[PDB]
RNA sequence: ACGCAUUAAGUACCCCGCCUGGGGAGUACGGCCGCAAGGCUAAAACUCAAAGGAAUUGACGGGGGCCCGCACAAGCGGCGGAGC
RNA sequence: UGUAAACCUCUUUCAGCACAGACGAAGCGCAAGUGACGGUAUGUGCAGAAGAAGGACCGGCCAACUACGUGCCAGCAGCCGCGGUAAUACGUAGGGUCCGAGCGUUGUCCGGAAUUACUGGGCGUAAAGAGCUCGUAGGUGGUUUGUCGCGUUGUUCGUGAAAACUCA
RNA sequence: GGUGAUGGCCUACCAAGGCGACGACGGGUAGCCGGCCUGAGAGGGUGACCGGCCACACUGGGACUGAGAUACGGCCCAGACUCC
C-alpha cells in the first residue's frame, strides 16, 4: 500500500468479534430457569448432559450448562450465570454458578470446593 | 504473612541446602513425593521457576515486594541483577544473619518483629529495613539480656563476615562501608535466569 | 522514467558490488558529485571520477573489496524518497549498526556523516543508511 | 567444556506398503562458552541415537562470532530460512532475552545481554537457521577498518573504544588470576 | 517449493487496483446500469478449530514401457444330477 | 507424611489489661483560656506460644503422581482432546505444585497479533493486479547555469498551569 | 435598527451566490483535555479519582435583579409526578 493510498483510505484494524452476546459487556446476568432437559453432543463425543433455558434481565433467550453432578433445579427457578464456552454442545455458550440463589454446590464435593461452593467439614 | 509450614520440606524439593547445616538433607537429598524418582523433563520455563523459587525462599522474600525488588533494579540505571542483588542484601534481615547476630534468617525476622533493637539510637521493630550506606545497628538492653542472643554473639564463628561487613566488638555494632559487588558476594545462583523469567 | 536519480545511483553501487563489477557510469550531477566526496572520505567508495560524454558530463565509480575477496558495502537502502521524506532533529540523528555505519545528512554546511552533524549540532535529512 | 541443549524432539513416520514407519530426528546446539556456536540436527530411530548424531553434526558444524565486553556488537536482522529474528546488543544484568530456539543458540554462544524478537513461521530448525545466518553476518569493527583502509579511532565510536579497552584489562586481570 | 532467472518473482525507484481463516456469499437489503437475462458496489448474524499451497513415500488407476505363474490357449479327466 | 509431632529452654511483636501521653495552635482573644479527632496516634508496664491459615492446580502447553470407585454412563474442559472396565485428563483419597489474607471464575481493554504489516505484509498458483487502453483532478519529475528562502534544519532569549512520569 | 464591544445580532433594498469529491450536507455513536491501562517503541485502547474547561438542574420555554444568570435549593407560563 503506496503511502498515497494509505492517506486517501486510512488504515482500518479488525473489528472485535464479540463473544458472549447475552451480557452486553456484563460480568453477570441474573436470569430465571424457563426449561430444563438434555442433549447430545456432537459425533466425536457422546454423552446426555443437562442445560438450562433462562430468561435473562436484558431479555435473551439462551441454554446454559449445569455444572456439578446434582442440581435442585425446577422450571421458574431464579439463577445466576456467567460466561463460558462448551463445544461439546454446539448451542450452549453459558454456565451456571453453584452455591449461589437457589442453586448450591453439589454434596460431596471437597476438592476444587470453591469452584461449585460448597462449605468446609467439621 | 511468613512460612509456617516444614523448612526442611523446602530443601529437599529444592535439591539444594537452603540452611547450610541440613542432615536430612544429606540423608535424603530426593525431593518429597511418592515419585521423587521420576524423571524430569527439560524445561527452560521449569529452570527459570526453580531458581526463582529458591532465590525467594533463600531471602524469606514475599512474591509480590520481590517482584518488588526486581521492578526497583530495573528502574536503577545499573544492571538489573546486581541492583537487585544489592536492594535484596540490604535488607535487615540479611544484615543481621550475615553479621554473626543471628542464627537464622527467620530468627533475625523473629527478632527483629519482636523490637528488641534500636537502628541509629531510633526504636525499630521491622523486619524490611533498608540499610542504607554509612548506617549503624545498635543492640538495646533487653535483647542484650535475652539468652539466645547472647549464645548468637558468642557463636559468630561460622563462615566470616564478609568484606564490607564487620563487627567491632562485644556490644557488636555493625557497619557497613562500600558498595557490595557480585563477585565478592558470590551468593548462589544466577540472575540471568530470574530476570528472565520476570522479563517474560 | 529516471523518477529518483540518487536511488537509481545508489542501486547501481550495490548492484556493481554484488556482480563483482570495478568500474560504474552514471551520468554526472552535482549530488552526485557531493555524495561521492562524502563517500570516498569515509572510504566506501576506492575513488570515483567525472569525465565528458558524448552530451554530458558523467562519473566513474571505482569501489574496493575486502583482501579476502571480501564485499566493501554490505547493505543499501534509501530512507527519504520522494513522496516519503525523513528529516531527524540535532539530538533524534539515526543510529546505523550502532555506529558502525554511515548515514549522509544533508545539514546547512552541505552533506556531512553522521559523526559531523552529531559534533557539529547541527541537522538535516538522512539520505542513504550505507554498510 | 561444552554446552548441549536439548531443544526439540520430534516423531516422523514413513508408510509403505505394511504401515506406517515411525522415526525420530533431533536439533542440539553446543557452545564453549567464550563464542563458539555449533549445530547438529539429525534423525534416528531412538532418542539416544538421535542425541548422538545431533551431537556429532553439531562438533562438525562450528562457528566463532566475536563478542564485545560480553554482549553483541550491533543489531543484526536476522533474515534466512523461513523465520525473520531481529537482535539487539543489551546492557549487562538483564540478561539474553529471546524465544526458545534463539535463547539455546545464545546461551550456548555463552552471551549474556542481548535482546530478540521472533518475526514469523517460528519453526525451531528455521529459527536457528536464521540465528545462525545473523550471527554470521556480524562485523568486527578492527576488520571494517582494516577493509575501508580507515583508522580505529575514527571509524569506531568512543564509547564502543572504551568498552574494549575495559574488557582488555578485565581479560588480562583475569589471565593474571588464572597464572597466579 | 515447485520454479523465475536481463521479455525477472533480483537488487530500486514512481503511481494505481486489491486482501486479511473456511462456509455463509460475490449472496440477502440498498444504490447504479440494462428492455431483459443479469451485471456493477458490497453486508451482517450463526457454525466450523480447520480449509487451503508446493512438495516426500506409499496405496491404487477400466494411465504408459519391460517381465512371471495350468493365468490364458491347446489336451484328459473331472464336481455342480443320483445314492452313499 | 517428618524437625514434622509431643518434648526442654526462649522472645513474646499485634491483639488483652493499666500508666504516662503528645503536636496538629509565634495561629485567636486584651483576654487567662481556646483540639472533634481522642483520652486516640506514641512510649512504659502486667500474665500468658498462650487469641490466630486458607485457596486454586497436578495429561501437553504447565514448575506439581499415584492408588481407590463407576466405565460412550456419571462427567472434565482454556485448545488439543479425555471414559466402550484395569483413566497421571471423571470423583474420592493421600502425596505434591503455585499463591497467600487473600485464592479462583467470569467480563471489559492492550500484548504477543509483523493477525490491518509507517517503523513493519503480501498479490502464480495458498487472498488478492481490474480484461486492456487514452486521459481530468490529484501524485510525481531527465541537466546545468541565477535570487528571493515561504518545504527545511541553524541557533538566542521569548510560551508550554497545577497535578501525574523519569533523576537526586 | 441592536450589543458592555465589530459583525444578518435584527430590518430594507441591491447582486447570485456561498458551501461541495484536499469529502458538503445526511445517519449512529459520545462531554473535551492534563491524564489511566498496555506496548521497547511508534501505536492501540480509554476518560475511574484529582484537576483545567463544557453543558444540565422533574421535561419545554422566557425574562427581571446586577460588576457578574445555564440563575441547581431566584421568578412566570405549559405538561408529568406526588400531596393538601
Ligand atoms: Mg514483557
Ligand atoms: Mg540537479
Ligand atoms: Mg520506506
Ligand atoms: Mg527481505
Ligand atoms: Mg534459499
Ligand atoms: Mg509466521
Ligand atoms: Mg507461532
Ligand atoms: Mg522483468
Ligand atoms: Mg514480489
Ligand atoms: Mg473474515
Ligand atoms: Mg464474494
Ligand atoms: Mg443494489
Ligand atoms: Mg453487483
Ligand atoms: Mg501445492
Ligand atoms: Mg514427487
Ligand atoms: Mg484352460
Ligand atoms: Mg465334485
Ligand atoms: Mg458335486
Ligand atoms: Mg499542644
Ligand atoms: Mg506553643
Ligand atoms: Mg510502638
Ligand atoms: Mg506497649
Ligand atoms: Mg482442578
Ligand atoms: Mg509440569
Ligand atoms: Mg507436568
Ligand atoms: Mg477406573
Ligand atoms: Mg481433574
Ligand atoms: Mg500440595
Ligand atoms: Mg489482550
Ligand atoms: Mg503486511
Ligand atoms: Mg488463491
Ligand atoms: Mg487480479
Ligand atoms: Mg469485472
Ligand atoms: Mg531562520
Ligand atoms: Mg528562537
Ligand atoms: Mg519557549
Ligand atoms: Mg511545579
Ligand atoms: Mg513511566
Ligand atoms: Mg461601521
Ligand atoms: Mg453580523
Ligand atoms: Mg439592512
Ligand atoms: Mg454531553
Ligand atoms: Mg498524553
Ligand atoms: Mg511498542
Ligand atoms: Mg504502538
Ligand atoms: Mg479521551
Ligand atoms: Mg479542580
Ligand atoms: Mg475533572
Ligand atoms: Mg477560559
Ligand atoms: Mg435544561
Ligand atoms: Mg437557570
Ligand atoms: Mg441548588
Ligand atoms: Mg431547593
Amino acid at each position: 500500500p503506496t503511502i498515497q493510498q494509505l492517506v486517501r483510505k486510512g488504515r482500518r484494524d479488525k473489528i472485535a468479534k464479540v463473544k458472549t452476546a447475552a451480557l452486553k459487556g456484563s460480568p453477570q446476568r441474573r436470569g430465571v430457569c424457563t426449561r430444563v432437559y438434555t442433549t447430545t453432543p456432537k459425533k466425536p463425543n457422546s454423552a446426555l448432559r443437562k442445560v438450562a433455558r433462562v430468561k435473562l434481565t436484558s431479555q435473551v433467550e439462551v441454554t446454559a450448562y449445569i455444572p456439578g453432578e446434582g442440581h435442585n433445579l425446577q422450571e421458574h427457578s431464579m439463577v445466576l450465570v456467567r460466561g463460558g464456552r462448551v463445544k461439546d454442545l454446539p448451542g450452549v455458550r453459558y454456565k451456571i454458578i453453584r452455591g449461589s440463589l437457589d442453586t448450591q454446590g453439589v454434596k460431596n464435593r471437597k476438592q476444587a470446593r470453591s469452584r461449585y461452593g460448597a462449605k468446609k467439614e467439621k | 504473612a511468613r512460612y509456617t509450614g516444614p523448612a526442611t520440606r523446602k530443601s529437599r524439593r529444592l535439591g539444594v541446602d537452603l540452611v547450610g547445616g541440613d542432615q536430612s538433607f544429606e540423608k535424603r537429598p530426593y525431593p518429597p513425593g511418592q515419585h521423587g524418582r521420576a524423571r524430569i523433563k527439560e524445561s527452560e520455563y521449569r529452570q527459570q521457576l526453580q531458581e526463582k523459587q529458591k532465590a525467594r525462599f533463600s531471602y524469606g522474600v514475599m512474591e509480590k515486594q520481590f517482584r518488588r525488588y526486581y521492578e526497583e533494579a530495573n528502574r536503577q540505571p545499573g544492571k538489573t541483577g546486581d541492583n537487585l542483588l544489592r536492594i535484596l542484601e540490604s535488607r535487615l534481615d540479611n544484615v543481621v544473619y550475615r553479621a554473626g547476630l543471628a542464627r537464622t534468617r527467620r530468627m533475625a525476622r523473629q527478632l527483629v518483629s519482636h523490637g528488641h533493637f534500636l537502628v541509629n539510637g531510633v526504636k525499630v521493630d521491622i523486619p524490611s529495613y533498608r540499610v542504607s550506606q554509612y548506617d549503624i545497628i545498635d543492640v538495646k538492653e533487653k535483647s542484650l539480656n535475652t539468652l539466645p542472643f547472647q549464645i548468637a554473639r558468642e557463636t559468630a564463628g561460622e563462615r566470616p563476615i564478609p568484606s564490607w561487613l564487620q563487627v567491632v566488638g562485644e556490644r557488636q555494632r555493625i557497619l557497613v562501608h562500600q558498595l557490595p559487588e557480585r563477585a565478592q558476594i558470590d551468593v548462589p545462583l544466577t540472575e540471568q535466569l530470574i530476570v528472565e523469567l520476570y522479563s517474560k | 522514467t529516471m523518477t529518483d536519480p540518487i536511488a537509481d545511483f545508489l542501486t547501481r553501487l550495490r548492484n556493481a558490488n554484488s556482480a563483482y563489477h570495478d568500474e560504474v557510469t552514471l551520468p554526472h550531477s552535482k549530488l552526485k558529485a557531493n555524495i561521492a566526496e562524502i563517500l570516498k572520505r569515509e572510504g566506501y567508495i576506492s575513488d570515483y571520477r567525472t569525465e565528458d560524454a558524448r552530451v554530458g558530463k558523467s562519473l566513474v565509480v571505482q569501489l574496493k573489496y575486502g583482501p579476502s575477496r571480501e564485499r566493501s558495502i554490505a547493505g543499501l537502502r534509501r530512507v527519504s524518497k520522494p513522496g516519503l521524506r525523513v528529516y531527524a532533529k540535532s539530538t533524534n540523528l539515526p543510529r546505523v549498526l550502532g555506529g558502525l555505519g554511515v548515514a549522509i545528512i544533508s545539514t546547512s554546511s552541505g552533506l556531512l556523516t553522521d559523526r559531523q552533524a552529531a559534533r557539529q549540532g547541527v541537522g538535516g535529512e538522512v539520505l542513504a543508511y550505507v554498510w | 567444556n561444552y554446552i548441549e541443549r536439548v531443544v526439540s524432539i520430534n516423531r516422523v513416520s514413513k508408510v509403505v506398503k505394511g504401515g506406517r514407519r515411525f522415526s525420530f530426528t533431533a536439533l542440539v546446539i553446543v557452545g564453549d562458552g567464550k563464542g563458539m556456536v555449533g549445530v547438529g540436527y539429525g534423525k534416528a530411530k531412538e532418542v539416544p541415537a538421535a542425541i548422538a548424531k545431533g551431537v556429532e553434526e553439531a562438533r562438525k558444524n562450528f562457528f566463532r562470532v566475536p563478542l564485545i565486553g560480553s554482549t553483541i556488537t550491533h543489531p543484526v536482522q536476522g533474515e534466512a530460512a523461513a523465520g525473520v529474528v531481529m537482535l539487539r546488543p543489551a546492557s549487562p544484568g538483564t540478561g539474553v532475552i529471546a524465544g526458545g530456539a534463539a535463547r539455546a543458540v545464545l546461551e550456548c554462544a555463552g552471551v549474556h545481554d542481548i535482546l530478540a524478537k521472533s518475526l514469523g513461521s517460528d519453526n525451531a530448525i528455521n529459527v536457528v537457521h536464521a540465528t545462525v545466518a545473523a550471527l554470521k553476518l556480524l562485523q568486527r569493527p578492527e576488520e571494517v577498518a582494516a577493509r575501508r583502509g580507515l583508522p580505529i579511532e575514527d571509524v569506531a565510536p568512543a564509547g564502543m573504544l572504551k568498552a574494549r579497552r575495559e574488557s582488555e584489562a578485565l581479560a588480562a586481570a583475569a589471565a593474571r588470576e588464572g597464572s597466579a
